[PDB]
């Protein structure tokens, strides 16, 4: 993402991190583009 | 199932919204709850003075729990204020600190001193009585003490589970032990299992503030 | 990047609560910490708590992690720690997920927090912005550092709002930002003429990158 | 004399309140033990190579086999002539009490100690650890049903406390004071580098051991280093 | 006119509000950028930096709710 | 989550129902957040 | 989904689709309903 | 829905930049168009492209991918 | 739950104590449970009480 508050904070520290990032750019990609006409 | 209030207004308004609109929004400034179910409609306030109904401990009874505080939404005290055209001066009103269930250590009014807000101040420019601008305050006020703790308990199958009750959490330590208050239940039956979620606390925000309950100017043409 | 004259390259990080060093004294897990212009400082610590045989939350009934306390967060290289974040606790959480695991957060925010919590009602006559803003930031004890404007206006009126957004129109009105950390509020114009710091370079430095042009602004 | 392993129960997390033991009759053929570190493995784009960091290190596995047998043609080691194993039941009872069922007192399992006469894991003598993984095969049975044979498989994992941890981590820092005695060929700067990492700071050690000339240094001098402060 | 992030391994200097000087990137993005914004994470002894470079192009008021409603609510 | 409307439905029988539920807090803590002064 | 905007966008050529997919529909329906009364 | 006359099912696209077929010019990944009622039209366009021994976006520096062109 | 335990030869009172709750702490509650005047000098045959703790403090 353009944002650093737009990035997904990690909780964990024994180890699919990769997959909760690409999981959140799609739906935010999704919900901003429905706000233009 | 209505409970009655003690104000008698002149003139009340109801000017192009919905039924289910106005009858929150009266509601609130009211301090009272809706809860509906079974052709019926009762609206009261909070029930936070029975017996508890059963006992959920942590290590014994729980799948799963979560459970929060913040001190932002706490105040010490709440004024209101308005203009009296009969007497060309102002005039206040002052909340009352409510009574409400018993639990963790740290009280409402000891967090609110971590931001240190003198007091929280509403302002009207109408005709707002001494007896409406008292309730406001008061409801305001509960509305702060009620949200102080949330949280959610997920555990198994409950038949008996009802809304508008009190429970005894146990086992979390001495911040968060005590009778919580239930506002919210779900049930799911999925493939054969049965499990059930109790959610304990209510949200600090308005009604009004969540939902558009006005019309655009010139009606949108 | 890496600072000259490290001998080892483990990294080190402190944490202090009202003055008291207590990294050792419990299970720390993670720590995030956000500086970003124009919004109020942030951080977010996660460490290790509760135990089922003993029905209790021990860290949780401590006193050195309850809401109201002052924290600071410094971190570095091989034993040479740099202050980076100080602010208060504001929020006071407990977890249990399904797999059984439990930890406790923490959620801390700088001291410009006071200034979003009411509303309120001023007027000002015959002064500038920079005044007016100085002066509602000294109220709440915190210092200033605010670059002057030269328009002076007859009037200005803080109608029904609170000071936060009060402050971050009137300066966005200037083409000034708003820079707030340790006890200190900065207003000034962007710093776009100095000399760059350092050099960062795709194939030499970066481990990641995103970039963006858009002629429709 | 031959010596046989033991395992010591303790409901003491510092282990000092022993409750009971267990002694193997027949010692195991052989065990295996298990170690590991983590690094961060990171690299940037377009370089040859890596420079792996820090992260942890984990706790230590334990494996091991072992056998109880009861048809008498295996001895019991107390010196009586005539004397065979004869009773495997009684065995699996007080082993599973001692290692396996829940403490009624504590509601969880027992801390254990695994100690085979004048062997050494290490620096010590003993392994401090709780029971993870078990498994049993019953074999060989009597005309009643009472089993005559019965094969243990066992997995246990490290455990040791949070005040020892930090003890045997004994993390020495620019955190500390230290003390350094001046001898032949020694020299301001490079003593300060040798401690500190960086020379630097050579001026403010010869102003806090009220050194006049500090270009040449008398050789029984005991100078103090004093430690960093904690956030610049 | 340009915005972006960068994502490298622990930078204990970082600072908001300097110019950074980017290359290695093209004709049409090298050059000097603006710092807005720092984050710093430590997870499990692994310590990386994030740096944002450009500003929004929205005004501030249009992002955020800071008027009251008719009637003030009632 | 602490409200009961923001948990995921379940509508299979038949068997990754913890990573779902995983990305799911990320996305209304990043989006939640972003509403804050 | 009922609409064609809200589709996720495809941009990989070399092979987990149906889980990004999955894990969209879930937090769109648990931010709708939260918008009725 | 399959056109009739086909002989061979290969699906086939073009990409036109201010009059000139750009297409076996780049290394094109993915397509997508929308046309919608009430809505503007849109499209997406995915290249590969970057390569960190040479140390820039070839197709970047390049007059054919810039914006303001048809 | 509630506790019983003998005075024996050799046993002090904070350490019984520490033995049941597992802090010396509580010993001068214990001492007042029991009616104890001089609680430094135990007679042997005593049979002391152990309530137990509050549910939530």
């Amino acid at each position: 993402p353009l944002e650093i508050r737009e990035l997904v904070i990690k909780a964990s520290v024994n180890e699919q991190s990769a997959i909760i990032a690409a999981c959140v750019e799609q739906v935010l990609a999704i919900l901003q583009e429905k706000s233009e006409r | 199932d209505v409970a009655a209030t003690q104000v008698q207004h002149p003139e009340i308004v109801q000017y192009y919204a919905t039924d289910w609109d106005f009858i929150l929004s009266r509601a609130e400034m009211n301090g009272q709850i809706v809860v509906a179910q079974d052709e019926k409609i009762k609206v009261k306030a909070p029930n936070t003075s029975g017996a508890p109904q059963i006992t959920l401990t942590y290590g014994v009874n729980l799948l799963e729990l979560e459970a929060a505080m913040d001190a932002r939404h706490q105040y010490q005290a709440v004024k209101a204020t308005s203009w009296n055209y009969a007497d060309q001066a102002l005039v206040e009103a002052e909340a009352s600190e409510p009574t409400v269930n018993n639990q963790g250590n740290l009280s409402g009014r000891q967090l609110a001193q971590v931001i240190d807000l003198s007091a929280l101040e509403l302002r009207h420019s109408g005709l707002v009585a001494e007896p409406e601008l008292k309730a406001w305050a008061d409801a305001q006020l509960l509305k702060s003490r009620l949200a102080k703790i949330q949280g959610r308990v997920k555990t198994k199958g409950y038949p008996d589970a009802k809304v508008d009750v009190l429970i005894q959490l146990a086992g979390v330590g001495d911040r968060f032990n005590g009778l919580a208050y239930v506002s919210g239940i779900r049930h799911e039956i999925v493939g054969g299992a049965w499990d059930t979620h109790i959610q304990m606390g209510l949200p600090p925000q308005w009604f009004y503030q969540e939902v558009d309950i006005i019309d655009k100017p010139a009606a949108g043409l | 990047i890496i600072p000259r004259n490290s001998l080892y390259d483990v990294a080190t990080f402190k944490l202090l609560s009202d003055g008291k060093d207590i990294t050792n004294d419990y299970t720390v897990l993670s720590i995030t910490v956000n500086q970003i212009v124009n919004r109020v400082p942030t951080a977010r610590i996660i460490l290790r708590d509760g135990a089922a045989a003993d029905e209790t939350f021990a860290a949780s009934e401590g006193a050195d992690l309850v809401p109201g306390q002052e924290v600071e967060i410094a971190a570095g290289y091989d034993g040479s720690d740099q202050k980076i974040f100080q602010g208060l606790i504001v929020k006071h959480a407990l977890k249990v997920t399904a797999n059984g695991d439990s930890m406790l957060m923490l959620d801390c925010r700088g001291l410009a927090t006071k200034l979003t919590v009411g509303r309120h009602n001023r007027y000002f006559v015959d002064t500038k912005d920079s005044d007016a803003i100085a002066e509602i930031i000294a109220q709440h004890s915190l210092s200033a550092d605010v670059a002057a404007t030269q328009v002076q206006h007859p009037e200005i009126v803080q109608y029904y709002a609170t000071d936060w957004d009060f402050i971050l129109s009137r300066a966005e009105m200037n083409g000034q930002i708003v820079v707030a950390q340790d006890e200190k509020i900065k207003v000034k114009a962007p710093n776009t003429s100095g000399a760059p710091q350092i050099t960062l370079t795709y194939g030499v430095n970066l481990l990641e990158l995103e970039a963006a042009m858009d002629a429709r602004h | 004399a031959l010596t046989k392993v033991k395992l010591l129960a303790y409901q003491d997390k510092r282990f000092e309140n022993k409750l009971g033991e267990f002694e193997l009759p027949i010692n195991p053929e052989q065990f295996s033990q298990s170690f590991k570190v983590e690094y961060n493995r990171e690299q940037a784009q377009g370089s040859q190579r890596n420079d792996p960091e820090f992260k942890f290190t984990k706790p230590e596995e334990l494996k091991l086999d072992f056998t109880f047998d009861g048809t008498g043609v295996v001895p019991v080691n107390n010196g009586k002539p005539g004397e065979f194993h004869q009773d495997v039941a009684d065995q699996v009872r007080v082993f599973l009490d001692l290692v396996y069922s829940m403490n009624s007192e504590t509601h969880k399992p027992n801390f254990l100690r695994l100690i085979w006469g004048d062997f050494s894991f290490g620096e010590k003598n003993g392994f401090d650890c709780l029971l993870t993984d078990l498994q049993i095969n019953y074999t060989l049975f009597d005309q009643t049903g009472k089993p005559l044979r019965a094969k243990l498989s066992t997995t246990f994992t490290s455990y040791v406390e949070q005040n020892r941890r930090v003890r045997e981590e004994g993390k020495q820092s620019p955190d500390v004071t230290h003390q350094r005695k001046v001898k032949a060929g020694d020299t301001l700067p490079l003593m300060t580098h040798r401690i500190y990492g960086d020379p630097a700071y050579y001026l403010q050690i010869a102003k806090v051991n009220g050194l006049i000339n500090f270009r040449k240094l008398a050789t029984n001098t005991d100078l103090r280093f004093p430690p960093l402060e904690k956030t610049q």
